[PDB]
């Protein structure tokens, strides 16, 4: 029905051309009335813009091409304006015929075994393919299409990179008016070449003095098939050839207190990929005591007695507990000094005990909740973890008894040795064939070895290392807390079936003696007598059951600061992926913060939590952020990166906000005043433009603007209905009008906020708009170019040009006290922002945000946008562009759509020195001839120009006069009527049009 | 003579061993000074830094002084065993204290004996600064400042007026207590805040009578205890040195005297004569190096560089500590740059800092 759509376009445009017959001021006055029809009436002009719409689209021709006239020189408004917007109406009808055709029309991907081909099947009765990564879409740079869309990707596609790809349709000049198919199903592109991407380094930590633990996952570019890994550790060389599927290593065999340096890399078939680096120590070494100097103890248990040892040469020895029955399996505490005791039976008998003696005896003590088999104690949550027999299950319960808490689900083989890790939150468990894991709530379980029938083994929970005995293959290993690590250590030979370490020794029992042997004759050995058969030997150091972790830095400092406050947040530290989420997180903070211009510090030891607030702060003062974590014992640990955060300046700041809702809040520059105003504006408002402190003008999202008026909502606005298609909205104080983007018009509408007198300003694709009240240069932005209108044509200067694939100008702010324009690029993937001097342009930052939202902060000296989310502001300094303050939305219009500083100062009123007084029409006189008038000034002395229609007859003639004499020509003969009208204008305004009648 | 067998005589009769500490040099130095162990420290460090280019190391010859009214018999023995005992005699180091109270015997013996500089200049613009920046509130109060001579009242005001500060006694219910000695401040009766300015070092009777809530403000001594712990350069501490402490503001009023005079030494031994069995005329016109050719003003970052103890700077600190009955750390003031960090201990476990204005904005004049 193309001719239907023509017919109701161009019917449209005729009525459009009907109603707005009196609604827009004209530069030269024209006042036509209803049923004139001549050639200087609006109605002629919009018509002639009506009868040369498709006439421009089908010969390729502009609108401002198609409506030359050379009586209306160089712009008729009118002609342009009813072209764009009739083209603009058929363009929509053209989007909403093909719509669904469109997107329900899916392409599929081909190639043959030569370059990849889409296949589109779409009968038609510009075009753009984007490609999206499959982990925002980019658009397609080369391609080579035809009339049947079988378009081939000639570009170089990035190698074994999952795409999807979709057509943009652009049917209109409008931005609004695009069409998008449905994505492709995906094609992951062949591999060529060496990895382009580094891989990624997780974790980087010591373990002990000797070994130093790595955890990687692959990048995002791969270029192939992973197949292996090459690891090259540096002191401040080993190479080691790890497989594909693999995130882990430890490299064992180190030296202590020593700058480590290690590079990682990816290795496919073609070749090696790029590096990644990481700085790390090992520890510092435990000084290792020699057989003199022990003034530590262990405990021995038997079958049926415990007996008590210290590690002197001349070595006290005593029973603590002998039993009538066998002891299964015990636990031991250091900081409550209590020791529990279980049998072959269950029988629960806890025991304290002080300097190797009795202090309380042995008590029963029955488990409220299974028969009891092996024990271990969670000495920082304060609980007895019991391994029972029925199948086999492992439970905890308190100290006292009760509150049975099961673990997990439940297992075929039995139980030999039950160690619970309480700092790093793990309890390990060993079966017949096996050693295993699960944390404290039995979440993460985990097989570390399988291993036919292992002995006893030791956890040290700061190193992250499992020792474990082999007694019938007389082997001593040791195993990580994931198993990936497992290193054979050389034994003493003698069969041993328990053991320990103090440092790097080895106390291992025999029937007759302890030895102590960093062969089999030792270092020290200490006598036995009374215990025939010892299974255990447990080490009372607190290093056994620590309360605290080893390290410990806070992460991702960040502050917001008002005038006089703060808002100051950082986050934990992280933790290990040899640490579950049962493990100890207990810290406390420190917060330094420094004064940089007095030299002086004040540090708040005690943050219990990982915010904290900073409140009667120095106005305008820079200051120092650093942050560091306290354990339980209370030693510190590193402090961060400082951070350099600057107060505002002393003012009572007001922020306005808008929800999308339409809720308009106050609050101040932390976000804490929270000030609900009365007036409720449409859905997704833009930026309030006031005109004076009551009246102000706004633009939805939809693209209509409204007026409201706050304080008496019956009058005060001149216009009635929303004006559709509008892009932005601005102010002049000076000459007191009102400035908008008409985006259907593809013009400027220029309208008096008190008789709604509009006028059609020849300021062309312009989106976004700031005027500069000194000079009256009106400053524009395209999508694609920023750039300035003047009242000469020389004073055209264009700042920046985007060429359209890269993006688009997002805002523009101008700033014309320090003669600075700054504007946002939203760009692909990227959104970057500017500046330049209004007289060398400067790339302020890169880092997407709202459209019109980029605010100039002339307290703080700093620019504020709006992300496209609607609840997280960012704030960039001119002094420190590289931190960018996060400020977040307040909840009572947590979705915003508007944020604006509002200025303290009310705004100025009219100035009456722009407005052009009006000729005299008495002094409108002749003297080829010149025709002069009495000449126009305004108020103040600025340059006043003139327009001029000469109509004689029936034909016209327009000038744009800067002189107030008129050299008039082409005259056809003598005795001719002129009907001569004088328009005065200065850069802000125009004045009233002098009509007079005179005959030469 | 019986001057250098028997050595120096202090009245029981004292050993020479109780008062002096030597470490052994070809020229002998003399130090008369109430902290010995900073001298001694001082000179170790221009031993093993070098600064002389000569194989000669600096002896010391460091009287302790306790009591004042016993140094003049001590100055005649030390006068008598520098004339007679030694090859070469450069000096006896007094300290200003015991220089200014002892000046006619110094003038009345003639003999080459120079003040060590005040270490009350290193201090009271610390007491000052820690002072001005306090975290105190919006109330004025009424000061009286307690010393034991009237010359550090002078020099105390003189700091307090470099600082900016005011301090007028009104007549007001809030009283402010500074008290400057070890003896002024000892179970104070009167109702207030006490800020008590220790001159000697702090012994644990000082820390016992001390009211509660009192404020110290002092210097940190430092143990020495191993070499590393003092520069990246290998260097070695002497085995009398290990075990005790030193007070900064001792070392570096000595060590400014001591790095002139060895520049001049520096000068003597090149325009004369290193090898002191080659080198011959040492000491033939000393007093030159206290006219301004030879005499220069250090900044401590450049003593520390010169000495070989950069480490060592990072615990130079004045600190303020209040006696909660436990010296809690509240003020924290470096040395080497004069960064004062004061510490709070968020505790009601609040989540905000309310900043008090500080005693240096009340107290504005
Ligand atoms: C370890 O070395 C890195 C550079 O490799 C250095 O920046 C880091 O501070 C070093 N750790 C030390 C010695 O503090
Ligand atoms: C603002 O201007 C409008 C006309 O544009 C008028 O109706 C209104 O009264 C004015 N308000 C104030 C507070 O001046
Ligand atoms: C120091 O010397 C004086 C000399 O009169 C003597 O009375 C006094 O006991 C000595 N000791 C002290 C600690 O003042
Ligand atoms: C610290 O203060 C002293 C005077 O008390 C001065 O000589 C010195 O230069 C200052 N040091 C700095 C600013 O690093
Ligand atoms: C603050 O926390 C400490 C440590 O838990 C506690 O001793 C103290 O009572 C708490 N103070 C309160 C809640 O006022």
């Amino acid at each position: 029905d193309e001719r239907m759509v023509l017919e109701r376009v161009t019917r449209d445009c005729v009525q459009r051309c009907i109603v707005e017959e009196d609604l827009f001021l004209d530069e030269f006055g024209i006042q036509c009335e209803k049923a004139d029809n001549g050639e200087k009436c609006y109605k002629t002009r919009c018509t002639k813009g009506c009868a040369q719409w498709y006439r421009a689209l089908k010969e390729l021709e502009s609108c401002q091409e198609a409506c030359l006239s050379l009586q209306f020189y160089p712009y008729d408004m009118p002609c342009i304006g009813a072209c764009e917007m009739a083209q603009r109406d058929y363009w929509h009808l053209q989007r909403l015929a093909i719509s669904h055709l469109v997107e329900r029309t899916q392409p599929q991907l081909e190639r043959a075994p030569t370059p990849l081909t889409i296949r589109w099947a779409m009968h038609f009765p510009p075009f753009n393919i984007q490609y999206q990564f499959v982990d925002a879409w980019f658009n397609l740079a080369d391609y080579d299409c035809d009339e049947y869309y079988v378009c081939e990707i000639l570009e170089a596609l990035i190698p074994y990179t999952q795409y999807r790809f979709r057509f943009e349709l652009p049917f209109g000049e409008n931005r609004d008016e695009v069409l998008y198919s449905p994505a492709t199903p995906a094609y992951q592109t062949p591999p060529e070449g060496a990895p382009i991407s580094a891989p990624v380094i997780e974790h980087l930590m010591g373990l002990d003095d000797s070994h130093l633990a790595v955890h990687w996952h692959p990048g995002r570019f791969t270029n192939g098939p992973i197949e292996g890994y090459r690891l090259r550790l540096s002191s401040s060389t080993s190479e080691q050839l790890v497989p594909a599927g693999r995130g882990s290593y430890i490299f064992s065999q180190l030296q202590a207190g020593t700058n480590y340096t290690l590079a990682l890399s990816m290795i496919n078939k073609q070749g090696e990929g790029p590096v990644a680096k990481g700085f790390v120590q090992t520890h510092s070494a435990r000084n290792e005591k020699p057989a003199k100097d022990l003034t530590e103890s262990v405990l021995l248990v038997g079958r049926r007695a415990v007996m008590w040892q210290s590690l002197e040469p001349a070595g006290e020895n005593s029973m603590i507990y002998q039993s009538q029955e066998e002891l299964a399996d015990i636990a031991w505490s250091k900081r409550e000094q209590q020791l529990w005791l279980l049998n072959v039976h269950g029988e629960l008998r806890s025991l304290k005990f002080e300097s190797g003696q009795m202090v309380s005896p042995a008590q029963q003590l029955k488990l409220d909740l299974w028969v009891p088999r092996r024990l271990s104690f969670d000495w920082l949550h304060h609980r007895l973890y019991f391994a029972m027999e029925s199948s086999f299950q492992i439970i905890s319960t308190d100290l006292l008894g009760e509150s049975a808490q099961k673990v997990g689900e439940s297992f075929d083989l039995p139980v030999e040795q039950l160690e619970v890790d309480a700092l790093n939150g793990w309890i390990f468990w060993r079966n017949e064939e096996s050693l295993w894991r699960q944390d404290l709530h039995g979440r993460m379980i985990h097989r570390l070895l399988r291993i036919r029938q292992p002995g006893w083994f030791l956890v040290q929970p700061q190193h992250f290392i499992i020792h474990l005995m082999l007694p019938q293959e007389g082997k001593f290993l040791e195993i990580s807390y994931d198993g990936g690590f497992k290193h054979p250590l050389p034994l003493p030979p003698p069969h041993w079936q328990s053991f320990a370490l103090l440092g790097r020794s080895l106390l291992l029992p025999d029937s007759g003696q302890l030895i102590l042997v960093e062969a089999a004759s030792p270092s020290a050995s200490w006598p036995l007598k009374n215990l025939p058969d010892c299974w255990a030997v447990i080490l009372l150091v607190p290093e056994s059951q620590p309360l605290t972790s080893a390290g410990g830095k806070p992460h991702s400092l960040k502050a917001l600061l008002g005038a006089q406050a703060a808002k100051i947040s950082w986050k934990e530290p992280e933790r290990n992926p040899y640490q579950s989420a049962d493990a100890a997180r207990s810290w406390s903070y420190e917060l330094e913060v420094l004064d940089v211009a007095s030299q002086s510090a004040f540090s708040i030891r005690n943050i219990r939590g990982p915010i904290f607030g900073l409140q009667r702060l120095q106005p305008d003062n820079l200051y120092q952020l650093r942050v560091r974590a306290i354990n339980v014992d209370g030693e510190p640990g590193e402090w961060t990166e400082p951070l350099a955060a600057r107060t505002w300046p002393l003012g009572p700041h007001r922020l306005r906000w808008a929800s999308r809702q339409g809720s308009v809040i106050h609050t101040n520059e932390l976000g804490e005043g929270l000030e609900v105003q009365q007036e409720q504006l449409e859905r997704l408002p833009g930026p309030m433009t006031m005109v004076n402190e009551s009246v102000g003008y706004y633009v939805t999202g939809d693209g209509l603007l409204h007026c409201i008026n706050l304080v008496h909502s019956q009058w005060g606005c001149p216009i009635s209905e929303p004006l559709q298609h509008v892009g932005s909205v601005t102010y002049d104080w000076r000459g007191g009008r009102v400035y908008w983007t008409d985006l259907a018009r593809n013009c400027v509408v220029r309208m008096d906020p008190w008789s709604g007198s509009r006028e059609l300003l020849p300021v062309f694709e312009a989106n976004f708009l700031a005027l500069d009240p000194r000079q009256g240069h009106l400053y524009y932005a395209t999508s694609s170019q920023l750039s300035r209108h003047g009242s000469t044509p020389d004073e055209a200067v264009t700042y920046y040009r985007v060429n359209g694939l890269e993006g688009s100008i997002a805002s523009f702010v101008l700033d014309t006290q320090q003669d600075q324009l700054f504007w946002l690029v939203k760009g692909s993937g990227a959104l970057r922002l500017y500046r330049a001097p209004l007289t060398s342009l400067q790339m302020i930052q890169q880092i997407q945000a709202v459209p019109d939202s980029l605010q100039l902060l002339r307290p703080l000296g700093a620019l504020l946008w709006l992300e496209r989310s609607g609840r997280r502001a960012r704030l960039v300094r001119l002094a420190a562009p590289l931190d960018v303050m996060e400020l977040p939305t307040p909840d009572q219009a947590s979705p915003a759509s508007a944020l604006q500083l509002l200025d303290p100062q009310p705004l100025p009123p009219r100035d009456e020195g722009v407005i052009p007084m009006t000729v005299l029409p008495d002094s409108v006189r002749l003297d080829d001839f010149h025709v002069r008038w009495q000449p126009s000034t305004s108020g103040g002395n600025h340059s006043v120009s003139y327009r001029l229609l000469l109509e004689f007859g029936q034909r016209l003639q327009t000038l744009d006069l800067s002189t107030p004499f008129a050299r008039l020509t082409q005259l056809p003969q003598a005795q001719l009527q002129l009907k001569i009208s004088i328009t005065p204008r200065t850069a802000w305004r125009s004045g009233d049009t002098t009509r007079v009648q005179l005959t030469t | 003579p019986e001057i250098c067998l028997n050595g120096l005589q202090l009245t029981v009769i004292r050993k020479q061993e109780e008062f002096v500490k030597i470490l052994e040099g070809d020229v002998v130095l003399s130090v008369l000074t109430k902290d010995p162990d900073s001298a001694l420290f001082v000179i170790n460090r221009v031993n093993q830094a070098n600064l002389i280019m000569a194989d000669f190391e600096i002896g010391i010859r460091a009287i302790s002084i306790d009591n004042a009214s016993l140094a003049e018999n001590l100055l005649i023995q030390e006068v008598q065993f520098l004339q007679q005992c030694t090859t070469y005699s450069m000096g006896i180091f007094v300290d200003w204290e015991l220089y200014k109270q002892l000046e006619s015997v110094i003038k009345d013996l003639e003999y080459n004996i120079w003040p060590i500089p005040g270490t009350r200049a290193h201090l009271f613009p610390k007491v000052a600064h820690l002072l001005h920046q306090m975290p105190w509130g919006e109330k004025i109060a009424s000061v009286e400042i307690a010393t034991e001579t009237l010359e550090m009242y002078n020099e105390f005001m003189e700091a307090a007026r470099q600082e900016h500060m005011c301090l007028m006694h009104f007549k007001s219910d809030d009283n402010v207590y500074i008290m400057f000695g070890n003896k002024l401040a000892s179970h104070f009766k009167e109702n207030g805040t006490l800020f008590s300015v220790p001159t000697d070092r702090t012994d644990d009777e000082f820390l016992a009578d001390l009211p509660n809530r009192a404020f110290v403000l002092m210097e940190n001594e430092i143990d020495l205890s191993t070499a590393v712990e003092l520069d990246a350069t290998p260097t070695a501490l002497d085995e009398i040195l290990i075990g005790k402490s030193v007070l900064p503001s001792r070392v570096l009023s000595f060590a400014g005297s001591i790095i002139d005079l060895m520049n001049w030494l520096r000068g003597s031994l090149s325009k004369h004569c290193y090898v002191l069995e080659s080198c011959f005329n040492f000491l033939n016109f000393i007093e030159d190096w206290r006219t301004s050719e030879y005499r220069q003003a250090h900044d401590t970052a450049e003593i520390l560089s010169l000495l070989l103890m950069r480490k060592l700077g990072t615990a130079m600190n004045f600190q303020m500590y209040q006696k909660k009955v436990e010296l809690r750390e509240i003020a924290s003031q470096n040395f080497v740059t004069n960064v004062t960090t004061y510490y709070h201990y968020n505790r009601d476990n609040h989540t905000s800092l309310e900043l008090k204005t500080k005693f240096g904005q009340v107290f504005n004049c």
